[PDB]
């Protein structure tokens, strides 16, 4: 298991 | 010229305590409608999201928008000073090099200026599998908890919160003040209890709290503000190697 | 198979808040009798001896008699995830690498497992010239407030305890909620107030405390835990060069 | 030979709590009139003048005046060792090598013996432009609410409370449970926060705090012990380079 | 005054 | 703005 980034999931417009 | 008059400054107070230790320079955007604050982390693995409508303040005033870059933890410093029952308004000009906040007792007034510093990420549209509602101080003792027992919570949901260490595990198990689960589909999804418990420092905002999980996206930590709205935490889950 | 209800949870909660930060692992010999564990200390001065008897328990069932090498400090860790009032059951098998631990609050229940550890001295028979029996609170005062003044502690026994350092001395004098004192012979015996003041970690278990004193023997403080049984410390004196 | 018996023997407690952390080594002058102590800090940017009238005791004797030389620290330890409604009465001899200090619980008696250390500053006669009374409280909010925004503290005596540092400024403007202001002129005089919240130490002895201002003098923050005197604090003021 | 070890008072029978 | 002492303002004689 390891942590994954926020902006990973999310995106930018 | 923006101006936000505030009686349960209270309110302002515990948002800062929940936000200083997890974001250290964060935008404020302030419009018509109210305070927006959006911000990941310093870590990058959650997004803090914080909306006061402008409704909830006794008087609000924002003739244009304005964006704020704010040190969280000097705001947090700022609002210490704040009495727990005073009146606190917020002023801002255009281009503001600085924030007034304004400390009513209820024969004290404190005026302070905040210098403000010049400084992203967009919320998809998600339908939750899974929503928690469950009182906020039980959360934040499960997390708590948990954390004794190792550094991932896999979240199960009945809801079932598992942790494991060198020590042993743990299973927390809750049913349906109240709890209450909306589940279209069961989830099972792994978290960092670090973060978590960065998350339940909103505790003192709101008695109750909200998880809304789904299959391999971020879970959503919710805490209302009464009246004025609400504190969202969003979670990147952990995933298997 | 052995299973152990106990509806006050609380205790078991302060047992191994008194011995987590002088014991580090410690055998649990669990019996049809009750637990029982016996254990020096980790800086070989002291000796505890806790005793629960299985009447104590709310139910109570061993089939076997099982010792269970147990680490302290994550048995309290996991007792920390329990509940002030929650119901405490024990669950272990023989052969068990783990020990079950469930706490049901009064709809949440938290299913702990704990690693157990793979695995000494015998307590003499011993008449103690002076006992003194005195509230929990007032001793731990006393060994508290003395460890300002000194590193030892002279109890003499109306009982004194007399401590010294550079700073000065100081004597506390207490006489006949109550304290009474069995005098079959005067004693005086110097102990280091670091191992009492680990002793009265205890004192959450009983309003009251008793010590048991003979020459050139150990010190007993015994701290009865209501129904229960009791927690013993047997502290080595020291003696003079 | 000296004696006095308290029976509030608590201010003494705050007494030494208020005094412990800004001197080290100070001489208690012992007269018939009372218990004196005049003292720098050691910074050497205040002076501490405690008067105890000898009224102001239960009993008090001294057949000759006396100077104790005292480690405060040490008498904060011992006097910490005294419960907050014990009996405490000081004795002394002449040529004593130690102060014994006996606290009296209202069946335990607790002696101490201090040891006395080997034994400067005049207080001018001052008029103060400015006088302001008002709860020690409040007083001590401010200084330390301050202390977050800056090091030092403008005082503009309306009494307006001024710092400013990296992060922003503040001013704290307090008029007229009470605060009451006798101005003869206009003072604004500037001071180190650090020594101010050492001073908000003796806040317990006392609801209300004076403090007194003039034009390029020290700062005068005086607690009064009811009926026995008071704890006075004289800081020196930061001066334009 | 030394501290003594508990062992040197209590025995392994 | 710079910290005196209470020996520069107070005396002794």
């Amino acid at each position: 298991t390891r942590q994954t980034t926020i902006t990973s999931h999310f995106a930018k417009g | 010229m923006f101006e936000a008059r505030l009686v349960q400054g209270s309110i302002l107070k515990k948002v800062l305590e929940a936000l200083k230790d997890l974001i250290n320079e964060a935008c404020w955007d302030i419009s018509s409608s109210g305070v927006n604050l959006q911000s990941m982390d310093s870590s990058h693995v959650s997004l803090v999201q914080l909306t006061l409508r402008s409704e909830g303040f006794d008087t609000y005033r924002c003739d244009r928008n304005l964006a704020m870059g704010v040190n969280l933890t000097s705001m947090s410093k700022i609002l210490k000073c704040a009495g727990n029952e005073d009146i606190i308004t917020l002023r801002a000009e255009d281009n503001a090099d600085t924030l007034a906040l304004v400390f009513e007792a209820p024969e004290k007034v404190s005026d302070y200026e905040m210098k403000l510093m010049d400084l992203q990420l967009g919320i998809p549209e998600q339908e939750y599998s899974c929503v928690v509602k469950m009182p906020s101080g039980e959360f934040a003792r499960i997390c708590r908890d948990l954390s004794h027992i190792g550094d991932a919570v896999v979240i199960s949901c009945g809801v079932k919160f598992s942790a494991s260490g060198e020590l042993g595990n743990g299973n927390i198990k809750l049913s349906q003040e109240a709890v209450t689960i909306e589940m279209n589909e069961p989830v099972q999804l792994t978290f960092a209890l670090r973060y978590l418990n960065f998350f339940t420092k909103a505790t003192p905002l709101s008695s109750t709290v909200t998880l809304s999980m789904s299959a391999d996206v971020p879970l959503v930590v919710e805490y209302k503000i009464a009246d004025m709205g609400h504190l969202k935490y969003y979670l990147a889950p952990k995933i298997e190697d």
